[PDB]
């Protein structure tokens, strides 16, 4: 009952661009239960898988999604199984709830042995970028069985408090985005560099107003940090954590390129048929979806996609399609998992609206075309972070996307869980 | 359902009777917009007006103020171009700010320029006092 | 003269043809009373029934509408004690807001709240429409 | 003809409380004389009295008291003389009206030598108190002699633009009551402090809920601006003024100690029997009277009455007698004087009703008993603001109360002055 990862050569794929309705997703939620009185509200997603496992995490409210009061702080893990139908779902087999809810943040995953390795930024101060200036820049991992022994000390779940951090010219350093890769015994999550504001080195002149009639050069600086007068810009990159490197390995944050230069926004590293892709979501004024293959890790270089199809809603000054460098920071997370390299054919659930977030449609796509889609629900449905991972099951391609999404009046605001194989034949 | 907002001196539901007061149900959408005056069509004013318009608490909006650091909806630079924005009334959105509207709070939008270049980046009460410039926002229990 | 309001669904007063209307002299007082109705006496109601009266400009009270920062007279927290609130038509008073009754004007002494303690801060026509609470004030040229 | 202020051991007044009419006010307005035609209302009442001299004020409304357009504002100095029959009477030296009645506010005198000094809030956007975040935080002085020279002049009329204001950690200061005290050639005005209320500085559970079910905690810390969601909150003290300190004086704003600390009200700074006592107007839901024995002055702290027995009338939330707690910025200004510091005996106009302006009556009293009084007029007669100062003439103690006051159908709306004896004898 295996799903494996993305790898090789898969069955085919629909390659055309077509308006049939080949695209049949299915609702799996129910696998993950999930219980919460009337006005609870659960946010802060994140699913991650590999080689057949998956991690979890979401943060339980009580009141608005934005600033209701948290209630409890899941992460937890599990296999992904077929469930006799044919058909991939999520099965837990350990979770792990945190004393205090209101000090964790940002966590980001990856599996390398029998266990995912959950790390986490640790705050008394809020989220640690909406008060920069005021974190301890502390961190934590936690490790868990991705098949929980029954009983044997430290196996099952584990601690690390986090000491050492190579965080060169930056001042703090944390996890920013769902899931990361392992290479061997190295550990790759994504993250984002705190720099002050003062130090970040940067000739005006490479703003792209070329064709831009009120982007003024100064823009894209100051679309580095969440203000214009920000304390901080943020630089997203990769955090390194060498399994080997010891009892207590350091944790080594690698910039980001200066190609194609968004604002450190939450990002995905993963693999796909042999190689790893890199998604940063577009929290400024390029927004256009930003992935591509990653060239080198160490050196941290991703070749983004020329594509001009993709985007998010943002608010008015940088709404979807916005490709003039504007002072700003707003969008969501719709990340994009690639399911073809030959042909460069990625899938997705974006969201078909330019200021508002709403409409959840899960596309397959190319850089200058969508071949297919398929509309998860309504078009005034309200949804928001997604999450899409890939793989295969008896090599057929599936996908699984996490979406945040509700339409207006439900009691319980949750997120909910997609299956969605994808179609050998264009037809019918 | 709702009727969208021309921000600019020729709307006249700014200085009318009640004083511009909406009542959006849960999952309406509002639409703010800043339009052309250029080449000047219909529901544009006199000349192109500079405005900043902002989200604010309700005892703001009677002191015409708004914040230090303050919920900046749309920014009215371009005397091109028409400007829109919109909200949903609803608990997702593309703001990475984490506001939130309460039960039974009465919100204000407000603009707090002079209407001005120069003087667009005023906080306190410009054209929000001088055009009657506010509209009042009472959100579905 | 003029007689006590008595707050409540019990009055009946309201549910009356024209819609209790008062005429109030100049130098007339007037109460308005949210009776016990824990130890249920007499002119209180089946159930306590919490409520916020404002005064409201006349055309709002039609309406049924308050204004934002209203003119809240009287609060019926209390179900354990009687509450009272005595005005007299006069031109001093213990209010420090400089409020001002025209004469040949209208005013209504309306309440927008459901009459539910999770209803209370609601400032749009509550019992004032489904129970017909308010009532018009005349006052003496 | 010879006022001089209330010190050391005057003649005996009684000491008994009492039923019999004792007290004989009598009615002395003329001697200050003030017109108007119909429909005209006299409002903004201001009375100081020292050294047998005094000042006055007040705003002559078209309209209502409260909103009637402004047609004039009058400062006024003059003296306490022995009328011939034995009983004071005001007798006015020196008027002085400014150009603008709708700019001047919150007039506080102080009397000097040979000159009254009067502070005033300049303003072009309506009542400071009203307008906060839009008043300038402009300040006034006026210096009249309460002798004229004649063709003097500066000697008569003259006025300081005030220059330099010491006002802390507050944003604006302002005079809030009718008069002050001296010592030697420093003025101290009552005054009020607009603090920004986010930075106000209170332990929530200083508040004393202890024996009132229905009173949160938060009630306090609200109570202390005009609305709870007011921008500033009001902190009551002192305005101190150097006379020997340049030709250019500096304003310095003394707050109030945070015992029983209530919302900053028009208060009253005065001396009797040879040391300054304190009180400050009960605007919400500490409605007994609030006044003592200033303890001292340049850190101001006043050792208020455990008083029992007088209070004001308020409106719903915070009526007469209101101990506990509320949310609310509601009372009447009705100050109170000492006469006999042995035994701690004050007397002053009282409005007789729990939540209507009306029934003005002075009485006599001590901490925990009301003496002995005297209606000044009917039960539903109107009345408001009292101001209240008392000395000796003939070595026998004599008050004088400025009563806001009418009945309903008169023409002319005006404050009204009662000379009241405080009897020796307990009988006829
Ligand atoms: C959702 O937001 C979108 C983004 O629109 C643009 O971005 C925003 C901010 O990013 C700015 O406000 C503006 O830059 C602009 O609005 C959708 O915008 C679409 O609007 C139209 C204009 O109304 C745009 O028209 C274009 O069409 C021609 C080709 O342009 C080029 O092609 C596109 C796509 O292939 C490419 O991205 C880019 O390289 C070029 O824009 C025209 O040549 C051109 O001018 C027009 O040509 C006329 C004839 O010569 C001439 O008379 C006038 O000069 C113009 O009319 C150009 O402006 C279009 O590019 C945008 N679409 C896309 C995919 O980007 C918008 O969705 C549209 O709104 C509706 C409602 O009215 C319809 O226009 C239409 O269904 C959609 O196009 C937003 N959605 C809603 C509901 O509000
Ligand atoms: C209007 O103002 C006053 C309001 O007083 C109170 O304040 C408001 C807000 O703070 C609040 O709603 C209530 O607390 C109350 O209205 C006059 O109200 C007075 O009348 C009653 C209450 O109705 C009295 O309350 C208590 O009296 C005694 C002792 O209480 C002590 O002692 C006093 C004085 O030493 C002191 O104030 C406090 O230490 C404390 O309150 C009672 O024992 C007590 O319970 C009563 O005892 C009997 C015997 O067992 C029981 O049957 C039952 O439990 C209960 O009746 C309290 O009830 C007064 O305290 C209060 N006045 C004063 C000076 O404090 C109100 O006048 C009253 O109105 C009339 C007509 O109805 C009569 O009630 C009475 O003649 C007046 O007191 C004023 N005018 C009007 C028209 O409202
Ligand atoms: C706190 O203090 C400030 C004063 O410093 C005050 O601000 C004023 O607010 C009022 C509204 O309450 C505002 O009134 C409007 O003014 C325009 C007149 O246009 C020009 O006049 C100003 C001086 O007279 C000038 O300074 C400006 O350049 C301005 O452009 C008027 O058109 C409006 O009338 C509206 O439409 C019709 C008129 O026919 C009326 O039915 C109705 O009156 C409508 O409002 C309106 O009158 C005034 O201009 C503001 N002045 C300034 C300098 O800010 C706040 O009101 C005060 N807040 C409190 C609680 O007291
Ligand atoms: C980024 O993060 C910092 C924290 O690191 C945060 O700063 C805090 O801000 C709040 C006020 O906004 C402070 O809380 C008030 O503190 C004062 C007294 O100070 C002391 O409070 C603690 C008591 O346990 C101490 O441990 C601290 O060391 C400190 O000395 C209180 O008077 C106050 O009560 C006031 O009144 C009512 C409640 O009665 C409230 O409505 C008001 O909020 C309040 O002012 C509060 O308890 C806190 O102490 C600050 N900490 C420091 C080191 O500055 C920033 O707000 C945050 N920025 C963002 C954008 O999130
Ligand atoms: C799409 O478009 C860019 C530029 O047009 C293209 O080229 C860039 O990427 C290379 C690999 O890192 C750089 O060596 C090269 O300098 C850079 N182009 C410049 C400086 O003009 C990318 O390849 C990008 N990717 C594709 C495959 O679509
Ligand atoms: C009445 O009120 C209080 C309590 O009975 C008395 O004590 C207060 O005043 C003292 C200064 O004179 C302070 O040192 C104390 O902190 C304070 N005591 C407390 C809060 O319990 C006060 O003397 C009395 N006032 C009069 C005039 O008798
Ligand atoms: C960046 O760009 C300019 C012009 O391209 C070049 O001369 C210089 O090296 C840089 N300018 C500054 C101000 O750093
Ligand atoms: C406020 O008061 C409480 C007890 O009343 C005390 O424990 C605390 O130290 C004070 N300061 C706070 C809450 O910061």
């Amino acid at each position: 009952e295996g799903v494996s990862n993305l790898v090789g050569l898969p069955n085919n794929i629909c390659l055309q661009k077509t308006s049939n309705q080949i695209l049949k997703p299915k609702l799996i939620s129910y696998t993950l239960p999930v219980v919460g009185q009337s006005g609870t509200c659960i946010t802060d997603p994140l699913l991650a898988m590999d080689e057949g496992y998956f991690a979890y995490s979401h943060l339980e409210r009580i009141g608005s999604c934005s600033r209701g009061v948290s209630k409890q702080r899941i992460i937890g893990v599990g296999e992904v199984l077929d469930r006799g139908d044919e058909v991939p779902s999520l099965f837990m087999t350990n979770v792990w709830t945190p004393p205090n809810p209101n000090t964790v943040y940002h966590c980001s995953a990856v599996y390398n042995n029998e266990f995912y390795y959950v790390l986490c930024a640790v705050s008394t101060v809020g989220d640690p970028i909406l008060n920069s200036t005021y974190w301890s820049g502390s961190l934590m991992m936690t490790r868990l069985a991705v098949k929980p022994k029954s009983n044997g000390g430290g196996y099952n779940q584990h601690q690390l408090a986090l000491r050492s951090i190579e965080k060169g010219r930056y001042d703090k350093v944390m996890p920013y985005g769902p899931s990361g890769i392992k290479q061997g015994d190295t550990l790759y999550f994504p993250a984002v560099g705190f720099l002050v504001r003062t130090e970040f080195k940067y000739n005006d002149s490479n703003c792209p107003i070329t064709k831009c009639q009120y982007s003024k050069p100064e823009n894209c600086r100051l679309s580095m940090g969440i203000r214009p007068n920000s304390h901080y810009i943020l630089r997203s990159g990769l955090l390194k954590y060498n399994l080997s490197d010891g009892e207590n390995p350091k944790v080594v944050f690698i910039e980001i390129s200066d190609q194609r230069l968004s604002i450190g926004s939450p990002s995905k590293i993963y693999d796909s048929l042999g190689q790893p892709v890199f998604y940063q979501a577009s929290f400024s004024w390029d927004t256009m979806i930003k992935f591509g293959d990653v060239l080198t890790v160490n050196p941290l270089v991703v070749n983004w996609r020329n594509n001009t199809v993709i985007s998010r809603p943002g608010q008015s000054q940088c709404p979807r399609f916005n490709t003039c460098p504007e002072i700003c920071w707003e969008g969501v997370y719709n990340d994009a998992f690639l399911i073809d390299r030959i042909n460069w054919i990625s899938a997705g659930v974006f969201l078909d609206s330019n200021q508002t977030a709403e409409n959840p449609v899960f596309t397959v796509f190319k850089d200058n075309e969508i071949l297919y889609r398929a509309q998860l629900a309504s078009e005034d449905t309200n949804a928001q972070k997604t999450i899409t991972n890939c793989f295969l099951l008896k090599n057929k391609i599936w996908c699984i996307s996490l979406v945040e999404i509700y339409d207006t009046g439900d009691n319980v605001i949750r997120p909910k869980l997609f299956a969605v194989k994808i179609p050998e034949q264009c037809t019918a | 359902s709702l009727e969208p907002v021309y921000w600019n001196s020729a709307n006249k539901r700014f200085q009318a009777e009640g004083g511009y007061v909406l009542y959006p149900q849960i999952g309406d959408r509002l639409d703010l917009l800043c339009p052309r005056a250029r080449p000047p069509g219909p529901h544009s004013s006199p000349s192109y007006e500079f405005y900043k318009l902002y989200l604010v608490e309700g005892a703001q909006g009677r002191r015409c103020e708004a914040p230090p650091a303050p919920n900046l909806l749309l920014t009215c630079d371009r005397p091109d171009l028409d400007l829109r924005f919109t909200i949903k009334f609803q608990e997702y959105s593309p703001n990475l700010w984490g506001h939130e509207f309460r039960s039974h709070h009465d919100y204000y939008i407000i603009a707090t320029s002079d209407g001005t270049r120069e003087g667009l980046e005023s906080l306190q009460g410009g054209v929000c006092l001088t055009r009657g410039m506010k509209v009042l926002l009472r959100v579905g229990q």
